């Protein structure tokens, strides 16, 4: 089972990771049922 | 999930994802009804000695 928890929150700050307090709850869990050791992010470009 | 109690409206604002609830005993103390998703309290039926 993977677990998704999730939190939503509308920040301010320019440039480093805001110091408070915010519980995540629980998105989805999905029944994946495969091995995991390497994960990747994805990112957008932008062309002009 | 069994058990005894009156089943009784209650004001506790439930998360999406939470459906029941527990008390320090582990008992369950409120339910959330399938088919029709409301939240229901679970008030142990009254009791005291004699
Ligand atoms: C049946 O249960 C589902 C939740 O599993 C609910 O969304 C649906 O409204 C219920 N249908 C009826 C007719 O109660």
């Amino acid at each position: 089972y993977f677990k998704i928890y999730s939190k939503h929150t509308p920040i301010n700050l320019v440039r480093d990771l805001p110091q408070g307090f915010s519980a995540l709850e629980p998105l989805v869990d999905l029944p994946i049922g495969i091995n995991i050791t390497r994960f990747q992010t994805l990112l957008a470009l932008h062309r002009s | 999930l069994t058990g005894t109690g009156v089943l009784t409206e209650s004001n506790k604002k439930f998360l999406p994802f939470q459906q029941f609830g527990r008390d320090i005993a582990d008992t369950t103390d409120a339910v959330r009804d399938p088919q029709t998703l409301e939240i229901l309290d679970i008030t142990p039926c009254s009791f005291g000695g004699v």
